[PDB]
């Protein structure tokens, strides 16, 4: 076994004890610790675990301060070499080189091994988590200085590697194989945008244009809008912005369909509004687009549009069902969503809802610190909770979909503002009278309403065509 | 066998409202808890030496997404309405929400008890009086509970169940 | 759902990185940064049926070697890549072999051979040569190309293929 340095120059070289590291009950799992046991972990000279670093680079911010993760890893970098030994030592006084097959040993097994992994942290830091270096340019200056005078050759290469990509970073592409389908169009033809709309875009190319665009919100969302909860405290709109337009891109999409319902007064047009809604959500699912989907099973449980049963009657049976399995998605606190999730081929687009109800429980329900003989060990099992979901989060953000984007339809998506100068209670207001002038409640008997579209309501269907 | 309940949770966010269930729920003996698995928003209590079994829909987190609201409530019995005892802005949204519950239900008369949630030691702006008088005027109860101690977090969801048994 | 565990090895600069990424995001790595150990995670359905991938992304350069028998320790299924334009890569799958089957103590350790960069057309390494070399290990042989996608799916299912037959 190898001797270490004394703990008395080097932190690091403490034994681990009950007082120091918590171990869950082929590598450890590590409940809680202090800082150093966390950083001595984090670069172990015996394993391999990059998971580790993806974990801790996520969730350390919450128990220490990247200026002193930066000073905690460059102290763990500079390992002090041992003296000779003994046989070393009678070698030298006899004027010979010394074996120093300990010294060896030592550089090969603790110093390399160990000094690899705190360039691999500080690689992933500046790789995947730049936004510290971003917030703080005197903290980007320490690694650059830090980096540029790391000396040896064996650690050359990652050197002047990690030199180059902190250079590419600070002045901060898709292969498919195969062709994708062509666009299709329904009444609206190319370029005419003025007539877009609902019912004149092709339901194939609407579900396809809004899957690309939420596919691309939710891609953008980096786990620093999430940990710590932050898209729920007073500062979210700084520090969640790609989350929160996320979300409001759902809100608003949502209540555009409720609004194309409510506003479509002729009973007669109104079923094929519904009726083109229900085709886009089969879209969805053919798509993956579970955000898609919860986006229509929203807007048809909202309190304007549930209530509609003289429209509901005249739907096809076909998609009633197609409606009724899309909402037991989310029956059960979201079972066969869940379920669903985790069995399909991606790419896909998640709901996030429940990653952060999950996250904000997490941090809730857990606490910071175990008490241990008298000392505060940092919860580290909490930590790793979290980033199994931001994990899982960033696992489903790397496929991209096979899909062209049309410039018009995709900026007349962006562009939807159902609610116009409208505050959202007075618009939600709006949209239930709007409901019960169209179907009033019992016993008060259905009036009859003129028609408002002058094109054909024949839907054109969700099944794709292919000219040669 | 049991009778089971469903229960809302609904408020503003980012005021500690998720602490409720989640004390509820606990072990209640050590903090450590996985929202992730299921058997963490089911419960079975005794109530008056009822037997029953509790299910929680606490979507904390979800706030920002306004147009489900409808849906998550429609799921619902009964309904805690929780502000912060520290957030006024909390207080005045319980009318919207009290009004949203309604609409969604097709009812004036809804279980429901009204919560009011010390979630750190931060200074009291709204009285206790101000909350009796707004659940006075609703008809409902009223219960303040500690986000931290567990004070108060049974008689919370106890309450509303009764409620929901008298209704 | 079934998870299972694969390691890419290789000398350094044969492009185990660039046909990872390229599995994972479609997307053609250009630049040389010599990795140290890199992780990731694909969920995908392979016959009908839905698994996990956890592939480790390991280190070529020489002076990296003494961290290797740290991560063949975890792994179920090895992908062995060489370059087909560097005689030199090519000669060392031998030694990754061996090394392989010394950590996991086994002749029976679920594993492919890739020849990557077949895009390129100065090749040095011959077709027949790797799959000889292949058939006296008893496992398949595969050519691809990370910039092109060419064999980057069957390299990487064949291996899991292999992990669930083992
Ligand atoms: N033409 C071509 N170039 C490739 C191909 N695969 C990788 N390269 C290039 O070869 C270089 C090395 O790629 P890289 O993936 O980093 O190799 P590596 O095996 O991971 N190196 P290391 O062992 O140091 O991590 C890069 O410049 C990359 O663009 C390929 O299929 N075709
Ligand atoms: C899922 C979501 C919504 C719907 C409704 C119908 C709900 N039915 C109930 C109405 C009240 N009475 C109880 C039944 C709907 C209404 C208009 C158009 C399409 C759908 C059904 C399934
Ligand atoms: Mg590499």
């Amino acid at each position: 076994q190898m001797r270490l340095p004394s703990a008395d120059v080097y932190r690091f070289a403490e034994p681990d004890s009950e007082e120091n590291i918590i171990f869950e009950e082929g590598i450890p799992i590590i409940k809680a610790g202090t800082v150093i046991k966390l950083i001595e972990r984090l670069t172990y000279h015996m394993y391999a675990d990059p998971n580790f670093v993806r974990t801790f680079l996520t969730t350390y911010r919450s128990f220490c301060k990247p200026q002193e993760l930066l000073s905690l890893i460059i102290e763990r970098f500079e390992i002090p070499e041992p003296e000779p030994t003994e046989a070393d030592r009678i070698a030298i006084e006899n004027g010979d080189q010394p074996l120093s097959a300990e010294l060896k040993r030592f550089r090969k097994e603790y110093i390399q091994p160990v000094q690899l992994r705190v360039l691999n942290v500080c690689r992933h830091w500046v790789e995947h988590h730049f936004y510290d270096f971003e917030r703080d340019a005197y903290l980007l200056q320490r690694m650059e200085e830090f980096i540029g005078t790391v000396r040896g050759k064996a650690m050359k290469k990652w050197v002047e590697s990690i030199t180059k990509i902190i250079q590419r970073k600070k002045i901060a592409n898709i292969t498919f194989q195969s062709s994708p389908p062509t666009v299709e169009w329904h009444i609206s033809r190319p370029g005419h945008i003025e007539t877009f709309d609902l019912l004149t875009l092709h339901p194939i190319e609407i579900a396809r244009q809004l899957t690309l665009l939420e596919s691309d919100l939710y891609r953008a969302v980096q786990p620093s809008e999430l940990v710590g909860s932050v898209w729920t405290k007073e500062d979210k709109e700084i520090n969640s912005p790609n989350l929160l337009k996320m979300i409001r891109h759902t809100t608003n999409l949502t209540l555009w369909f409720e609004k194309c319902i409510v506003e479509t007064e002729n009973l007669e047009e109104r079923v094929a509004v519904v009726s083109r809604i229900i085709e886009i959500l089969q879209v969805f699912q053919e798509l993956n687009n579970f955000n898609g989907v919860l986006e229509v099973v929203s807007a048809m449980n909202s309190s304007p549009v549930y209530r509609l049963d003289h429209t509901f009657e005249q739907i096809p049976s076909r998609q009633k069902k197609i409606l009724e399995e899309a909402h037991e998605l989310s029956e059960d606190h979201y079972k066969k969503y869940l379920a669903k999730l985790r069995s399909i081929n991606p790419p896909c687009v998640p709901f996030f809802g429940i990653y952060l109800t999950n996250i904000l429980k997490t941090e809730e329900g857990n606490p910071e610190v175990l008490k241990r003989h008298g000392k505060e060990l940092i919860n580290f099992s909490k930590r790793r909770k979290v980033a199994e979901i931001t994990g899982e989060i960033q696992q489903y953000q790397n496929q991209p979909y096979c899909l062209r984007v049309e410039s018009d339809i995709k900026r007349f998506f962006e562009n939807l503002n159902p609610m116009g100068n409208s505050m959202e209670k007075e618009f939600t207001d709006y949209l239930f009278n709007k409901s019960l002038e169209i179907e009033p409640r019992n016993p008060k008997p259905l009036p009859r309403f003129p028609k408002k579209y002058s094109y054909p309501l024949k839907s054109p269907g969700v099944r794709p065509s292919n000219p040669r | 066998g049991m009778t089971e309940y469903k229960l809302v949770v609904v408020g503003a966010g980012g005021v500690g409202k998720s602490a409720l269930t989640i004390q509820l729920i606990q072990n209640h003996f050590v903090d450590e808890y996985d929202p992730t698995i299921e058997d963490s928003y089911r419960k079975q209590v005794v109530i008056d030496g009822e037997t029953c079994l509790l299910d929680i829909l606490d979507t904390a987190g979800q706030e920002e997404y306004s147009a489900m609201r409808d849906q998550y409530m429609r799921t619902g019995e009964g309904f805690l309405c929780v502000f912060a005892i520290n957030n006024t802005k909390s207080f005045e949204d319980i009318h919207q929400y009290r009004e949203q519950i309604k609409r969604v239900k097709d009812s004036d008369d809804v279980p429901m008890v009204l919560v009011g949630n010390k979630c750190d030691l931060a200074a009291r702006t709204v009285e206790s009086r101000q909350a009796q008088d707004l659940a006075r005027s609703y008809g409902i109860p009223y219960i303040e509970t500690s986000a931290k101690t567990r004070q108060g977090v049974e008689d919370a969801f106890y309450t509303l169940v009764r409620e929901i048994r008298q209704h």
